[PDB]
């Protein structure tokens, strides 16, 4: 119960503060709700029609989602650019001397 | 119309009330808890329980969607609003049961889940 603005100790957090975005953690049998600063990792913000909430990051070989369609930090050893994530870093530009970003 | 709740894990004796919105029978599986915002837009087998605070969906729709992600039976902990029971009893005819449970009975079930100690329960009518 941290975040909340309507709290229950059975479903942890009902309803978050604008700040903040909704997100259902599972814990084997438990589920209750938590407002975070951000989404965790591997989740992206969603400002959905009653509340802020977190959206699972679902792109190709990525990690960390900013959005639906951009990524943030790839799945390691893979080249990122324009928010996407590649293994064959394609014929727009080769990848930078040390750092993974073509 | 009355039905019995049974808990163990791999004990607890509970009663209830079913609900006129679905269609009554027995059931069985795991207990899995989900929060009200979850029933909105795990493996199958289970009977979830929610405990309803003070909306996203009807509490019909919300249990027919509990039904339509792979529940065995809905349980509604309805503590905290009583006025639930009065608005489950228009017919939809939900196939998995809805049963309802409050007070010191809702208490212990959902101390069960709070030990966080894996569990089977089931329910005769």
């Amino acid at each position: 119960c941290k975040g909340c603005l309507s709290c229950s100790k059975d479903n942890g957090c009902l309803r978050c503060q604008p700040k903040l975005f909704f997100y259902l953690r599972r814990e084997g049998m438990r589920q209750y709700g938590e407002c975070l600063q951000s989404c965790p990792p591997g989740y992206y913000g969603v400002r959905g029609p009653d509340m802020n909430r977190c959206s699972r990051c679902r792109i190709e070989n990525c990690d960390s989602c900013f959005s639906r369609d951009f990524c943030i930090k790839c799945k390691s050893g893979f080249y990122s650019h324009k928010g996407q994530c590649f293994e064959e870093c394609p014929e727009g530009f080769a990848p930078l001397d040390d750092t993974m970003v073509c | 119309v009355k039905a019995l709740i049974r808990v163990t894990p791999l004990n607890l004796t509970l009663e209830g009330l079913f609900a006129r919105v679905a269609e009554i029978s027995p059931a069985e599986g795991r207990l899995l808890q989900f929060h009200p915002l979850s029933l909105c837009n795990t493996k199958p087998g289970f009977i979830s329980i929610v405990k309803l605070e003070t909306p996203c969906l009807s509490l019909a729709n919300k249990a027919r969607l509990a039904g339509e992600r792979g529940a065995h039976a809905v349980l509604f902990d309805i503590t905290n609003d009583r006025g639930a029971l009065q608005q489950l009893q228009q017919p939809a005819g939900i196939n998995q049961p809805v049963v309802l449970i409050w007070g010191p009975d809702a208490e212990k079930l959902m101390d069960v889940v709070n030990k966080n100690k894996e569990a089977l329960v089931k329910i005769e009518v």
